[PDB]
C-alpha cells in the first residue's frame, strides 16, 4: 500500500475530512477523493491531514482513498471565458459548452512587487455622476463599496459594468475595460437575473460571471475571489485592463470562518480566525497599474462590504477598509428620501482623489465638491430655510439642485460628456432660479435636446478631454437658450 | 448493516458497526422501542463510529442497543395522497387516520437546482394587503420573507396569506410549521377543515401539512423544514404544477442546528451559532424555488431574536429572499395593524418596468413622505408642532393619513378587532394612495383612515363620525 | 418684548446644546466601555466554548 | 543543523530537530523554495519541536522538507549602503535595484539599553518648523504621535522633517512602512525620489525605506518595525548621531501582533488584543531612546480604532508617545501649511524647566491668545464684528497675523507653493512670536505674514507688497 | 524591613495599573480562564495581598510603620472601571486628580469634592 502518494479518509464531517497518509501531499493542494470529489489540503499535521471538501460530504465515506494531483489549484483563463459563467474553478455552469481555454494560472499567486506599479491615473468611468465626480476611481484603484441591505450596491456594481459598452464598441484599444462579476454566496437566482440583465444591456460579451452561490461548499465560496482575481490578472499582465467586482467580501470571509472553525484553528474576535486579514490583503492587493515595462496592463477592484446597521467598526469592514484606496458609502436614509444611488458624499472618499478624473470633469467637479461640502453644514437650517441670511438661503438653495442633479435611474450611466454638461449647467448658476423638483425633468430634458444637436461639442469635449474657452463659451450659450426655452 | 450505540449524550447518540459503515444523512432505525426512533448520521468519528442525532427523545437508550441502517436518507411519503394529512419529520403521519399509503417515496436530502435550470420571469402577485401590494410587492414563484420580533404579526398575517391565496389557487399547497407551538397547529388544522381547504371524507384537499413544533428534540426541528421541502419538491416538479409553501418558523431550522453544534464537536461561532449556519441554511433554502419544471411560491415566518434585524441567523436569510416585508413592534404598538414597516420591506419587481411607472412613483411619493415625517418629527421634539412652517403641517398630516391608510382589517383578525376583514385589490391602494399624496383629503380627519379597505370606505367612515359627532 | 424674547431664545437655546453636548461626551465614553466590554464578552464565550471540547 | 517541517498549519510551521534546537527568535531557512522563505522561532513544544512563524507563504510546504538552522535571529545589512534602498523585513531588497552591499550585519531581536545608558538631561530636537518647534516641541529620543489621515500633508510633512533633520543636524532618517499598501508604498518611493531625500545616483539619500507589506503574512508585518529599529540603531550606536524613525502605521503593528498571538493559539486578552500587547509594544517603543552615544526620535503615524482613545491598542501606544501633533484638514481648507493644529498638538517638554522660561512663555501666550481668538469667532459669528471691543479686535487682529505666521514654505513642496523653502531655527521663531504677541507688528497686513520664514522676511515682505 | 525594625518607610508603587496588566498576561498565558475585563478572578487578591502589609505596627511591636501610595491610572477618568474599584476598596483613601482641573492650569489638580482620607483630622498637625 501506498501512503506517500495516496491516503486513506480516517473521518469526516461537516466537510472536513481526515485523511491519514498522504506524506508528500503539499500544502494548499488539490487532492482528489475516490468518489470523484476534489478536496484542498489545508492543515498538514504530524498524524492527518486535513482537507476541505469542495461539495458534499455525503459522498465521502471513512477508509475512501484520496490521491494527490501532485498540483497547487488552478483555474482557466483567457478571452474564452469572456460572456461566459463559470464556477469557483472555471467550470462552465450556463450550460453552454466546455470552455476551452488554453491557459491555466494559479489562483494564490504572489501580488506585482512595489517597482512593477505606477501610480494610478487613468479614469474609470462608472457612468455614475456621483461617483464619476464627487468621489473618482482610477484603474488600478481598490474602492470599497460598503452599505447596509437592500441600499444599492450591487447597482453600482452593475451599472459600471454596463457604462463600458460605449468603450467596448469603439474602435480605441486602450479604453477598452473587460469586467469580471465575482458572487459570492448568492441565491443562483440572483445570479440568474443579472445575467439576463447583463444580456439585455449587451453587456455580457465582455464579462465573466464566477458563480460561487449558497448551497456551494464553504470552500466553493471561499475560492472564488482569488478564480476571478486570477482571470483578471491575465488581463493585467498582457496589456488589457480590467475590473473584478467581488459581491460580497463579507461572505468569503464567513466562508473562511466555517472552514476555520471546522479544522479547529484558534477562533479570535467574531469567531475570525487570524487570517481574515491576510485573506483579503493578499487578494485585494493584485489590483495593480503596470508601469509600460510590464504591458501597462491594470485591474481595479470594487470589493463590496454589507454592513450591518451602519456599523464600520466591526472586524470585516474595518479590516477591508484600512487596506482600499477608499470608499463610497451607501446609506438607506438617504435612499428612501429620493437620493438614488443613495452614495453619502461625506463619508465617501478616495484617496487616489482627482488624479484619476477627466481634465474636464476635474475642471467642473472641482466646485461641484466645495459647493456640496458647504451645502453639507448648513443642511440642518434646511427646514427653517427662511429667519436666515441670503448667504446660507444661496448655500442651501444651490446645495439642493446640486444634490438633484445627482439622482440616478437604474441601469442608465451617462457617457462622461453628458454628466460634465449637466453638471457645468447646474454649478455654473443655470439653475437656482428653478423651484427644485423640476430640476430632474430639466435634466432629462436637456441631455436629451444636447445629445441630439449639439453632438459636435459633446464629440470635442469627449477627445480633448478638457472644455475649451471656445468650448465653454458654446456650452454656456447652449444652456442659457434652453433654459430660456423652458 | 447493524451497529450497536456506544454513546447517548442529549440527542447525540453515537453508534459503532462492524459491517459496513453507513455513509452521512443515513437514517438507523433503533431496535426495541416502542415508538419508531430514527437516528439520522451526521459524522464520521473513525474506529467504525458515527455520530447521530436522534429525531426523538433519546431516554430509556441503553449502550449497546442494536441499530439498524435503513440504507438511505430518511425517505418520506409523496403524492396526492398527503394531501390532507399530517407528517412527521420521519414522514409518519400523526393525525391518527391510518397510513399514508402511497406509491412514491422521496429522501429528504437532495441537491438543488443548477444554475441552467432556473426562470428569470417576474409577474406581481397580488395579496390584497393595501401596504404589501404597494411597497413590497410579492411575485409569483418568488421567496418571500416576513422578519418579525415576537408577537408582532407574523402568524396572523401568514394565515391571512394562506386564507387569501391559498383559497384561490388553482394548485396545491403546504404548510411546514417548524418548531411553533402546538397549539397553532391545531388551530390552523381546524381552522382548515372548517374552510373546506381540507376534506376529511373524500379526496378534495388542497394542503399538506407538516409538524415539527416546539416539543420535539432539536434532531426533529432542524430537519421537518426538509420534510415539507421535500413535499413541495414533489408537487413541483412530478405533479408539473404550481405550488404554494408556507414555513413557520424558518429560524427554528437555525436553532435546532445551534442547539446541537456544541455536542456535535464544533467551535461556537460569533453569537454561539454553529460554524455552518450559513451553508445549513442555503443548502435548504436553494432548493425553495422556481425552475423551468414547475414554480414555487414560498412564504417564510421568520423570529428576529429580540428584534434584532443584525442577528446573524435573520441577516443571513435576508440574502435567500425576492422580497422582505419587515414587521415592526414600534408601528403594532401604535396599533397600525399589520405592522409592516414600510421603510425597510423591500422587493426585487419594484421596478417602473415590472410594476409599471404610476405603481413605481405612488411606491416611492409614499417612502419618500414618510421619511420626511420622520426626520421632522425630531424637530417636532423641541419647537412643538404649532411652530411648524406651513408647508411641513401639510407633509405631518399628510403622513400620519398614509400611516393609517397603511393599516386594513383581515378576515382572520375578526377575533381580535371584531372588524370585517377586506381584500384591497391593486388599482384601489395606487388610486387612493394617489389621491391622499395630492391632497384631495386633506378635509378628512387622519382617524377616518384607521383600519378601513378602500380609499371610498375612508370616506364613508369621516362621514359617519361626522355624523355620529 | 420682541427684543427680549429673541435674546432669551437665543441663550436658552445656546445653554441647552451645551447641556445636550455634555450629556454627549458621558454618553459616547459609556458606549465605547459597553463596546469593548461586548467585545470581550463574545470573544470569552467563544475561546471557553473551544477550550471545553 | 538541519530540521524537517513536521506540521504547517496555516501561517504557522512546527519544525522538528534531532541534534539540537535553535533558542527562541531565531531564523531558520526552508531549503526547496524559489523564494527565501524565513521561518522565526516563537516556542519549544517538547520532544525536539518547535513552533515557528513564517515570513512568507507557507504554500507548497512539504511534511518532511529540510529546514536549516540559521543560528541568529533574522540578520539584516545595516550599513550606510542602505539609505535610498527599500529593503523587507528579512534584509532582501524590494526594489530590484541590486543587492544591499554592506560589510555590517545586525540582528533585529535587540534588547533596550541598560539603566546606565539612558541619557539624563531631556533635549528638544529642533525640526526646523516654527509651529512643530513651539507650540509641541519635539524631544531627541522621544515617541511622538501623528495624527491626520489624507489629504493634509502627512507625506509632505514626513518629507520635510526628514530634509531638515538632515541638512541641520547631519542625522540619516528610516522609514518603517509597516502595514504599507503597496501602491502607497510606490507613490511614497517615487515622491521621495521627486524631492531628493533619496536619489538613485548620486549616493547621498537622507533615507532608508524599509516595507512591510500588507500582503504579507502577519509574521513579518509584526517584525519589520523591528527592521527599521535595527537600521536606526546601526545609524546612532555605530555612527552615533541623531536618528529620525517615521514608523507608519502604529495601529497595523500592533495588529499584526494580534494575529501572530492568535495564530499561535493564545487566549485573546481584554478586547481580542493579545495578552502581551504591553511588552510586546514596549519592547518595540524602549529601543527608541536617547542613550549616551546618539538618539532616535520616532514620529509615528497613530490611527485610533472607532475613534476611542481608550482602545487597548491606542491606550497602550499613548503610555509612550512624548508629544503628539495633529494634522487637521480644517486648516488645510484656510490655506495654512503644515495643517499642524496649533491647540490639539500637544508635549509633554511644554514645561519651563525642559525648554526654558522665555520659550514656555511665549507658547503660552500663542495659545492663549489662539484658544481667545477661537472663542470670539463664535461671537462674530452671532452678535456680529461691530459690537466687539478694541482690545477685542485688536487680539482678533493678532491671531490672525499669528495664524498666518504659523505657516511656512517647505523645501520639498517648492513644486506646490513655488516659495523657495525656508528653515527657521528656534530663536528666530522664539523672536518672531515675542515681538508679534507684544504688538510691534500691530502696522502690517496679514498678507505680510503668510508663507514667510522669519520674521524680518515678513517685514521685508510687507514692505514689498506696498511699492 | 524597616516596619519591622523600628523605622518608618513610605513606598510608592506607580503604577499598580500596570502590574495588573502584567499579571492578566501571565494569567492569560497560563491558560487561566479570563473574567470581567479579561483580568483573572485573582486581580484582587494580588493587590490586597500587597497593600495590606503597609501597616502601622504598635509600640509593642517596634512602633514603626509603612506608608503605601498606590498610583492608579484610569482611561478616560472612568473611577468606576474594574481596576480602580478593586483598589478604592482596599484603601484608605484616595486623591483624584481631574484632567480637566489640570487643563486649566490648577495644578496640582486634586479634585477636593471626591478626595478623602479615612484617617484624615487624626494625625494631623493641630496648628494645620
Ligand atoms: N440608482 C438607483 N435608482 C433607483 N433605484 C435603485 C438604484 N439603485 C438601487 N435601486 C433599488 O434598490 C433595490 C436594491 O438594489 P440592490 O440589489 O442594488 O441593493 P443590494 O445592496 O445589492 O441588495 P442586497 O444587499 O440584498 O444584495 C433595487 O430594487 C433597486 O430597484
Ligand atoms: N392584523 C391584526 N389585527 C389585530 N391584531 C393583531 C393583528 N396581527 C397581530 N395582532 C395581535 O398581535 C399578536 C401577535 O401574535 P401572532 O402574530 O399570532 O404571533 P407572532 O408572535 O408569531 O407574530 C396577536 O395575538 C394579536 O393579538
Ligand atoms: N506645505 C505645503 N505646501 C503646499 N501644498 C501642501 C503643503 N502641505 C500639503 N500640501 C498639499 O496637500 C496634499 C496632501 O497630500 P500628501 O500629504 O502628499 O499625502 P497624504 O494626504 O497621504 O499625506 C498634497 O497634494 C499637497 O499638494
Ligand atoms: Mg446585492
Ligand atoms: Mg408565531
Amino acid at each position: 500500500v501506498d501512503l506517500e502518494e495516496t491516503g486513506r479518509v480516517l473521518s469526516i464531517g461537516d466537510g472536513i475530512a481526515r485523511v491519514h497518509g498522504l506524506r508528500n501531499v503539499q500544502a494548499e493542494e488539490m487532492v482528489e477523493f475516490s468518489s470523484g470529489l476534489k478536496g484542498m489540503s489545508l492543515n498538514l499535521e504530524p498524524d492527518n491531514v486535513g482537507v476541505v471538501v469542495f461539495g458534499n460530504d455525503k459522498l465521502i465515506k471513512e477508509g475512501d482513498i484520496v490521491k494527490r494531483t501532485g498540483a497547487i489549484v488552478d483555474v482557466p483563463v483567457g478571452e474564452e471565458l469572456l460572456g461566459r459563467v463559470v464556477d469557483a474553478l472555471g467550470n462552465a455552469i450556463d450550460g453552454k459548452g466546455p470552455i476551452g481555454s488554453k491557459a491555466r494560472r494559479r489562483v494564490g499567486l504572489k501580488a506585482p512587487g512595489i517597482i512593477p506599479r505606477i501610480s494610478v491615473r487613468e479614469p474609470m468611468q462608472t457612468g455614475i455622476k456621483a461617483v464619476d465626480s464627487l468621489v473618482p476611481i482610477g484603474r488600478g484603484q481598490r474602492e470599497l463599496i460598503i452599505g447596509d441591505r437592500q441600499t444599492g450596491k450591487t447597482s453600482i456594481a452593475i451599472d459600471t459594468i454596463i457604462n463600458q459598452k460605449r468603450f467596448n464598441d469603439g474602435t480605441d484599444e486602450k479604453k477598452k475595460l473587460y469586467c469580471i462579476y465575482v458572487a459570492i454566496g448568492q441565491k443562483r437566482s440572483t445570479v440568474a437575473q443579472l445575467v439576463k440583465r447583463l444580456t439585455d444591456a449587451d453587456a455580457m460579451k465582455y464579462t465573466i460571471v464566477v458563480s460561487a452561490t449558497a448551497s456551494d461548499a464553504a470552500p466553493l465560496q471561499y475560492l472564488a475571489p482569488y478564480s476571478g482575481c486570477s482571470m483578471g490578472e491575465y488581463f493585467r499582465d498582457n496589456g488589457k485592463h480590467a475590473l473584478i467586482i467581488y459581491d460580497d467580501l463579507s461572505k468569503q470571509a464567513v466562508a473562511y470562518r466555517q472552514m476555520s472553525l471546522l479544522l479547529r484553528r484558534p477562533p479570535g474576535r467574531e469567531a475570525y480566525p487570524g487570517d481574515v486579514f491576510y485573506l483579503h490583503s493578499r487578494l485585494l492587493e493584485r489590483a495593480a497599474k503596470m508601469n509600460d515595462a510590464f504591458g501597462g496592463g491594470s485591474l481595479t477592484a470594487l470589493p463590496v462590504i454589507e454592513t450591518q446597521a451602519g456599523d464600520v467598526s466591526a472586524y470585516i469592514p474595518t479590516n477591508v477598509i484600512s487596506i482600499t484606496d477608499g470608499q463610497i458609502f451607501l446609506e438607506t436614509e438617504l435612499f428612501y428620501k429620493g437620493i438614488r444611488p443613495a452614495i453619502n458624499v461625506g463619508l465617501s472618499v478616495s484617496r487616489v482623489g482627482s488624479a484619476a478624473q477627466t481634465r474636464a470633469m476635474k475642471q467642473v467637479a472641482g466646485t461641484m465638491k466645495l459647493e456640496l461640502a458647504q451645502y453639507r453644514e448648513v443642511a440642518a437650517f434646511a427646514q427653517f430655510g427662511s429667519d436666515l441670511d441670503a448667504a446660507t438661503q444661496q448655500l442651501l438653495s444651490r446645495g439642493v439642485r446640486l444634490t438633484e442633479l445627482l439622482k440616478q435611474g437604474q441601469y442608465s450611466p451617462m457617457a462622461i460628456e453628458e454628466q460634465v454638461a449637466v453638471i457645468y449647467a447646474g454649478v455654473r448658476g443655470y439653475l437656482d432660479k428653478l423651484e427644485p423638483s423640476k430640476i430632474t425633468k430639466f435634466e432629462n430634458a436637456f441631455l436629451s435636446h444636447v445629445i441630439s444637436q449639439h453632438q459636435a461639442l459633446l464629440g470635442k469635449i469627449r477627445t480633448d478631454g478638457k472644455i475649451s474657452e471656445e468650448s465653454d463659451a458654446k456650452l454656456k450659450e447652449i444652456v442659457t437658450n434652453f433654459l430660456a426655452g423652458f | 448493516t447493524t451497529g450497536r450505540i456506544v454513546a447517548v449524550i442529549g440527542a447525540v447518540v453515537d453508534v459503532q458497526f462492524d459491517e459496513g459503515l453507513p455513509p452521512i444523512l443515513n437514517a438507523l432505525e433503533v431496535q426495541g422501542r416502542e415508538t419508531r426512533l430514527v437516528l439520522e448520521v451526521a459524522q464520521h468519528l473513525g474506529e467504525s463510529t458515527v455520530r447521530t442525532i436522534a429525531m426523538d427523545g433519546t431516554e430509556g437508550l441503553v449502550r449497546g442497543q442494536k441499530v439498524l441502517d435503513s440504507g438511505a436518507p430518511i425517505r418520506i411519503p409523496v403524492g396526492p395522497e398527503t394531501l390532507g394529512r399530517i407528517m412527521n419529520v420521519i414522514g409518519e403521519p400523526i393525525d391518527e387516520r391510518g397510513p399514508i399509503k402511497t406509491k412514491q417515496f422521496a429522501a429528504i436530502h437532495a441537491e438543488a437546482p443548477e444554475f441552467v435550470e432556473m426562470s428569470v420571469e417576474q409577474e406581481i402577485l397580488v395579496t390584497g394587503i393595501k401596504v404589501v401590494d404597494l411597497l413590497a410587492p410579492y411575485a409569483k414563484g418568488g421567496k418571500i420573507g416576513l422578519f418579525g420580533g415576537a408577537g408582532v404579526g407574523k402568524t396572523v398575517l401568514i394565515m391571512e396569506l394562506i386564507n387569501n391565496v391559498a383559497k384561490a389557487h388553482g394548485g396545491y399547497s403546504v404548510f411546514a410549521g417548524v418548531g411553533e407551538r402546538t397549539r397553532e397547529g391545531n388551530d390552523l388544522y381546524h381552522e382548515m377543515i372548517e374552510s373546506g381547504v381540507i376534506n376529511l371524507k373524500d379526496a378534495t384537499s388542497k394542503v399538506a401539512l407538516v409538524y415539527g413544533q416546539m416539543n420535539e428534540p432539536p434532531g426533529a426541528r432542524a430537519r421537518v423544514a426538509l420534510t415539507g421541502l421535500t413535499v413541495a419538491e414533489y408537487f413541483r416538479d412530478q405533479e408539473g404544477q404550481d405550488v404554494l409553501l408556507f414555513i413557520d418558523n424558518i429560524f427554528r431550522f437555525t436553532q435546532a442546528g445551534s442547539e446541537v453544534s456544541a455536542l456535535l464537536g464544533r467551535i461556537p461561532s460569533a453569537v454561539g451559532y454553529q460554524p455552518t449556519l450559513a451553508t445549513d441554511m442555503g443548502t435548504m433554502q436553494e432548493r425553495i424555488t422556481t425552475t423551468k419544471k414547475g414554480s414555487i411560491t414560498s412564504v417564510q415566518a421568520i423570529y428576529v431574536p429580540a428584534d434584532d434585524l443584525t442577528d446573524p441567523a435573520p441577516a443571513t436569510t435576508f440574502a435567500h429572499l425576492d422580497a422582505t416585508t419587515v414587521l415592526s413592534r414600534a408601528i403594532a404598538e401604535l396599533g397600525i395593524y399589520p405592522a409592516v414597516d414600510p421603510l425597510d420591506s423591500t422587493s426585487r419587481i419594484m421596478d417602473p418596468n415590472i410594476v409599471g411607472s404610476e405603481h413605481y412613483d405612488v411606491a416611492r411619493g409614499v417612502q419618500k413622505i414618510l421619511q420626511d415625517y420622520k426626520s421632522l418629527q425630531d424637530i417636532i421634539a423641541i419647537l412643538g408642532m404649532d411652530e411648524l412652517s406651513e408647508e411641513d403641517k401639510l407633509t405631518v398630516s399628510r403622513a400620519r393619513k398614509i400611516q393609517r391608510f397603511l393599516s386594513q382589517p383581515f378576515q382572520v383578525a375578526e377575533v381580535f378587532t371584531g372588524h370585517l376583514g377586506k381584500l384591497v385589490p391593486l388599482k384601489e391602494t395606487i388610486k387612493g394612495f394617489q389621491q391622499i399624496l395630492a391632497g384631495e383629503y386633506d378635509h378628512l380627519p387622519e382617524q377616518a383612515f384607521y383600519m378601513v379597505g378602500p380609499i371610498e370606505e375612508a370616506v364613508a367612515k369621516a362621514d359617519k363620525l361626522a355624523e355620529e359627532h | 418684548s420682541t427684543t427680549s424674547e429673541q435674546s432669551a431664545r437665543m441663550t436658552a437655546m445656546d445653554n441647552a446644546s451645551k447641556n445636550a453636548s455634555e450629556m454627549i461626551d458621558k454618553l459616547t465614553l459609556t458606549f465605547n466601555r459597553t463596546r469593548q466590554a461586548v467585545i470581550t464578552k463574545e470573544l470569552i464565550e467563544i475561546i471557553s466554548g473551544a477550550a471545553a471540547l
